[PDB]
RNA sequence: ACUGAACUCCUCACACCCAAUUGGACCAAUCUAUCACCCUAUAGAAGAACUAAUGUUAGUAUAAGUAACAUGAAAACAUUCU
């Protein structure tokens, strides 16, 4: 039931945090560099499984935490709030960077999760599309007619949930975890299953979201604040429903903004 | 001359238990003699007020101002202060207190008048104070909204009594 | 014109202590995106401006030094070379000198 | 931190986005051409206690015009930019017709107004001014006004903006006589003397003073409509308009009660280029004027 | 909005503008917040 | 002034013309010099009024000091917890003893304005006057300028 | 009033203001570059437009020579205008001239303003880019400038 | 018919509403004699008590951050130009 599950899926999240904190023996210490093209070349010597990139923002300045949203350690995004496990080196990455393309895909997964969640309560979710960014539109597909109320409705709730300003939480697990955690949604379940496949340690990646959790591949956005323009375009026949959102760093402007929405549209 | 600001730094508060807030670190700063007037600094001060450091700080790099630059130098210091001495572990975390502007002892000289005459010119000093508290910067008023007024209005009028009869 | 009575400290407070007077927060400050030294929106960066500065200092001084005396200025178009009409520095070349 | 259109487009988005963006516009105006064929409204007859649109014209420039009497006279043209009806409210007095005028940057423009547009047609104006009307005359949001709305010989009430010439002494305001040059005023030649007497420990409220002068909205009165010239949609009017060039003036059938009913042959509502009335002349004048191409007057 | 909010209070409770306007620090101040209560 | 001074409503404590009136005074706390004219009325208090004083209250629980006092006083404790304290600097002994006996009676309360002669728990026996006291209910409860 | 008012009041008077614009110009022809106060800058930039114009005629030409001569003061740039800057801007038309701003001078806290002539030999100026082509929005319109395409 | 004082009455309580002047009752601080001993007593004495002298000196306001006052230009900080 749609009451009890939210909670036992949330209380299973939390157990599996703790879990995960038991390992590490009584604050572990790594030495963790910065790489990058201010500020360097400074060094963070941080506490391995509870410190994030956040962390390492906040010690260099609150700018850097303002505008960075993907962390590059080793070469590889992680969150701003996903731990730092041995010492590396750490790249932060804006949406107004020469490549901001890995920063694009995870404002998209974002934008996506935010989506589901505003369905899934607004009244099965079988799947999050890998789109593109040219393709003009972050799409999620959903089993279950809506009209423009419906659609103004949906955009409403985003809206509110921006507002609520949630962190995106995250975990890396094994597969069996989000198994029993996805049991009751078949195509969840599927896609957990693909996921592990694809990767030789199990390794499915969690995200959540106060109380909404669901499956992404990469990696998200901090929290929903950064998220200033957002809107739910329309529903297509399972049911893709579409939307287009634009942050706050590239606010759109009213004309170019309608422009955008229709072009979601089609 | 008085300095109390100095000794604030050098409390010590009894340790905490397990089960309590964390009780942030507050840390108290000065500038003594700084050649300007206080009533000036008093602008700038206003202005740092409520504010994080680096907030502070951006601010004050773009204030063409003579005691802009004092200000700023004075807010390194005590983020220094903060990371080295007073166990702060993140600079951005530090938000401005309290920002204000003391007179310091101030220089009497002549002005030379027209006529025989002269003025007394007092050459004046302030003394520039800091305290940061660690922390994120607290959130300012929201502006009460007309429910609140009307709620406000409605507490007055049940607040009566028939005054002076028993 | 005499001040026929002293202004009330309250009165002054409420004439200096007003809006108009106090300090405007400025929101142009944006990070310097190479240098990252913080910078105002429609100005060159300070930090990044003076490196330039310097070593235009320095090319200067260079072509005084070539150009013995006042009074010269050539007929060609002066490029600067730093290590491999010409102008030679020293050092590797920077990175944004291209 | 507030943000404008430009900002955060690339190096080459830009333009293509300017090009959008007016491109859009024009189509917009393309499709307000023709208001007959979508949707007339019930167009009304004349009646004596009647009232009409007016238009918001570009004061251009002045010119001289003479009449077969052989004199000058300076006429200023009015270009009637665009101008479409906006909304229509009718009765917190009389029924009302709110205006446009000159087409704008909807970049520039505030959300409000923006969403306002969209919900209409059109691009978001310059200067909306509202028009007191009589139910009889009324028209559809979205409907062009063109320079033949006037015809030569109607007289005009033009309102606008006067020329700003900021803070100005009293001799420039209020053309006070000030004091002499010379026997010798001492730093005196151009001051208001006194202001007003010993019993009263006062200035009078309205007392003329040194001041902020211009830009203040000022109307001219029955102003003779000599020629219009439809191929440009510019309006002849005598004499001289409220503030500059380029300024946008308010142009409406004049007030006095010499003129209070010479209206009946006007076009009601509006002229509508959609008929059925013929194309107009290239130009209409009035038949006092005398006519470029037409030959040297003599008094024989 | 502040104006249009004071407007819609007095129209609301019928009473003039001059009491929603917000009094200053000193006045507060003296406001006693603990008086002497009674039946 | 009244607007200077701080204010008071009229009250007993914890009831006690209801049930029992109970002596507010809990203790008298004498302090006095053995050597010395300030506490002269004061010793002689000590020497023959106070037992008498004592006898008659035996809810007051009475302290001798003799501390050499260059100002001799007398605190006065009460039940609620205030503590009024007074001198009896150079005064007679009569006067003293009458300070003493005032003490003893009041109650615990700030000597302070009181705001009303009166205090009344209950004062409405019949009906505190809304607007609708004499007023004549009308048929259907209809109002000014009604259908039906 | 001072409407349609072209020319900043700059020096002790007219002629003064003419002398302090000719040095300025005299400045960037000895160097590329300077650092100005702004509100002199845009008109030393007007005046200097219309002298690589000149410029641009030729030496034959004896009302440039002229020109040149009263505004370039120290003389030896009069060639270095005739035999380079115009030899640069032969293909342009009126591009020349860039004007950006610089923090604040320390002193008097003027407006200050650096003013080079376009391409140069000196180190180049951390120009003012525009975001990148591969940002979100920029993206989006990318796209949507595509399906334009596609539909026409 | 009501209202209406510091008039008068009532419950208390009483030396406790005039300029100059005049008669009294008290008393703050100090110093000394003798007392006292977290600041007191009985006396003796005296530079013995300040909301006003365009009073004195010292501090600090107001007026006021007002009036007023600065450094010709570019550079390489060699130099050149006005
Ligand atoms: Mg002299
Ligand atoms: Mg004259
Ligand atoms: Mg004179
Ligand atoms: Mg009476
Ligand atoms: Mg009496
Ligand atoms: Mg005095
Ligand atoms: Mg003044
Ligand atoms: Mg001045
Ligand atoms: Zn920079």
């Amino acid at each position: 039931s749609p009451t009890e599950l939210t909670e036992m899926r949330n209380d299973l999240f939390n157990k599996e945090k703790a879990r995960q904190l038991s390992l590490t023996p009584r604050t572990e210490k790594i030495e963790v560099k910065h790489v990058g093209k201010t500020d360097p070349g400074t060094v963070f010597v941080m506490n391995k499984n509870i410190s994030t990139p956040y962390s390492c923002a906040m010690h260099l300045s609150e700018w850097y935490c303002r505008k960075s949203i993907l962390a590059l350690v080793d070469g590889q995004p992680w969150d701003m709030y996903k731990p730092l496990t041995k010492s590396c080196e750490i790249k932060f990455l804006t949406f107004k960077d020469c490549d901001p393309g890995e920063v694009n895909k995870a404002y998209w997964r974002s934008c996506a999760m935010m989506m589901g969640c505003v369905i899934e309560r607004a009244f099965n979710l079988v799947r999050a599309p890998e789109v593109p960014v040219i393709s003009g539109a972050f799409c999620y597909d959903v089993v279950l007619m809506p009209t423009k109320e419906n659609l103004r409705s949906f955009t409403k709730d985003a809206h509110a949930l921006i507002y609520k300003d949630l962190p995106f939480e995250t975990l890396e697990v094994e597969a069996k975890v989000a198994l029993e955690i996805f049991q009751h949604s078949k195509y969840k379940v599927d896609f957990i299953e693909e996921k592990a496949s694809q990767n030789p340690e199990r390794i499915v990646k969690l995200h959540r979201i106060g109380d909404f959790i669901d499956v992404s591949e990469g990696p998200l956005i901090p929290r929903t604040s950064i998220c200033f323009q957002y809107e739910v375009s329309a529903v297509h026949n399972i049911r893709r429903f579409q939307g287009v959102s634009l942050p706050v760093h590239l606010r759109a402007h009213f004309t170019i903004w309608d422009k955008l929405l229709e072009r979601s549209r089609k | 001359i008085s300095r109390k600001w100095e000794k604030k730094n050098k409390i010590v508060y009894p340790p905490q238990l397990p089960g309590e807030p964390r009780r942030p670190a507050e840390i108290y700063h000065c500038r003594r003699q700084i050649k300007y007037s206080k009533d000036k600094m008093w602008y700038l001060a206003k202005l740092i007020r409520g504010m994080s450091i680096d907030q502070a700080l951006a601010q004050l790099e773009f204030n063409d101002k003579k005691g802009a630059k004092i200000i700023k130098e004075v807010l390194l210091e005590a983020q220094d202060m903060a990371v080295r001495d007073h166990n702060v572990e993140f600079r951005s975390n530090l938000y401005i207190a309290e920002s204000t502007s003391g007179r310091g002892q101030c220089l009497k000289r002549i002005r030379y008048h027209g006529r025989g005459r002269f003025g007394i010119m007092e050459k004046v000093y302030c003394h520039y104070f800091v305290k940061l508290v660690e922390g994120p910067p607290p959130p300012p008023e929201p502006p009460k909204t007309a429910v609140a007024h009307a709620k406000e209005y409605i507490q007055q009028l049940r607040s009566r009594t028939i005054v002076h009869t028993l | 014109a005499a001040p026929k009575n002293r202004r009330t400290i309250e009165v002054n407070r409420c004439r200096r202590r007003n809006p108009q007077k106090l300090i405007k927060v400025k929101n142009n400050i944006d990070v310097c995106p190479e240098c990252g030294h913080l910078k105002q929106k429609h100005v060159l960066c300070a930090y990044c401006y003076e490196k330039v500065c310097k070593e235009t200092a320095e090319i200067r001084r260079q072509i005084g030094k070539q150009e013995g005396g006042p009074f010269k200025a050539p007929t060609i178009e002066t490029v600067v070379l730093y290590t491999g009409r010409i102008i030679e520095r020293d050092r590797k070349r920077p990175s944004w000198f291209t | 931190s507030g943000t404008w259109w430009d900002e955060h487009l690339s190096e080459e988005n830009v333009p293509f986005i300017k090009q959008l963006v007016s491109d859009e516009d024009k189509a917009q105006l393309a499709s307000k051409l023709c208001p007959l064929k979508d949707e007339p409204w019930p167009i009304h007859p004349w009646e004596p206690g009647s009232f009409r649109v007016g238009l918001i014209a570009l004061k251009l420039g002045m010119m001289p015009l003479w009449t077969k009497d052989g004199q000058k006279h300076v006429v200023t043209l009015l270009q009637v930019q665009d101008c479409h009806v906006l909304k229509y409210t009718s009765k917190g007095k009389m029924a009302t017709l709110s205006v446009g005028g000159k087409t704008v940057s909807r970049f520039r423009k505030a959300t409000s107004i923006l969403e306002f547009y969209r919900e209409l047609g059109l691009p978001p104006k310059q200067t909306v001014k509202i028009f007191n009307i009589t139910d009889n005359a009324a028209i559809k949001p979205g409907t062009p006004l063109y320079a033949a709305h006037f015809r030569p010989g109607q007289y005009v009430d033009v309102t606008a903006k006067t020329i700003g010439k900021g803070f100005q002494g009293v001799m420039k305001r209020w053309g006070f006589k000030g004091q002499p040059a010379t026997h010798g005023q001492t730093k005196t030649h151009r001051r208001p003397g006194a202001v007003a007497t010993g019993d009263i420990g006062r200035v009078w409220p309205g007392t003329k003073m040194p001041g902020k002068m211009g830009n203040i909205y000022r109307t001219e009165y029955g102003l003779k409509v000599w020629r219009i010239n439809t191929k440009h949609n510019i309006i002849y009017v005598n004499g001289s308009v409220p503030g500059h060039k380029n300024c946008l003036v308010k142009v409406k059938d004049s007030k006095l009660p010499a003129y209070k009913d010479l209206g009946k042959n006007l076009p009601f509502p509006t002229y509508f280029p959609d008929g059925d009335e013929e194309e107009l002349p290239e130009d209409l004048y009035d038949e006092n004027v005398c006519q470029p191409g037409a030959p040297s007057i003599t008094f024989a | 909005e502040e104006g249009p909010m004071i407007e819609q209070l007095s129209k609301m409770f019928f009473t003039t503008k001059h009491r929603w306007y917000p009094h200053g620090r000193y006045h507060r101040c003296r406001k006693n917040l603990n008086p002497p209560k009674d039946r | 002034t009244a607007r200077g001074t701080p204010s008071r409503f009229l009250a007993s404590v914890l009831h006690n013309g209801l049930g029992r009136y109970v002596q507010q005074l809990q203790r008298l706390s004498f302090s006095v010099s053995r050597d010395g004219a300030s506490s002269r009325g004061a010793r002689e208090f000590v020497e023959r009024e106070v037992i008498d004083f004592a006898r008659r209250n035996p809810g007051v629980v009475i302290y001798v000091n003799s501390r050499p006092c260059c100002v001799p006083r007398v605190v006065a404790e009460y039940l609620n917890g205030a503590v009024r304290e007074e001198s009896i600097h150079c005064k007679s002994v009569e006067e003293i003893s009458t300070l003493v006996q005032k003490l003893a009676d009041q109650s615990g309360l700030d000597v302070i304005r009181i705001r009303k002669p009166f205090h009344t728990d209950n004062p409405s026996i019949q009906g505190q006057w809304h607007p609708f006291t004499n007023k004549p209910t009308t048929f259907r409860g209809l109002r000014p300028r009604e259908v039906q | 009033i001072s409407h349609g008012r072209v020319f900043r009041r700059m020096g002790l008077g007219p002629e003064s203001r003419i002398h302090l614009l000719r040095n300025l110009l005299t400045g960037l022809v000895r160097h590329e570059r300077i650092e100005a106060p702004w509100a002199r800058v845009d008109e030393m930039r007007g005046y200097a437009e219309k002298l690589i114009d000149y410029g641009k005629l030729g030496d034959t030409n004896e009302r440039a020579m002229r020109m040149a001569d009263f505004w370039l003061t120290e003389k030896d740039l009069i060639p270095k205008l005739f035999q380079v800057l115009a030899p640069r801007y032969k293909d342009q038309t009126g591009g020349y001239t860039r004007m950006l701003q610089i923090p604040n001078r320390s002193l008097d806290r003027a407006k200050m303003a650096v003013i080079e002539y376009k391409g140069n030999c000196l180190p180049p100026l951390p120009l003012p880019r525009r975001d990148s082509h591969l940002t979100l929005l920029n993206q989006l319109l990318q796209g949507l400038r595509q399906d334009l395409r596609q539909s026409q």
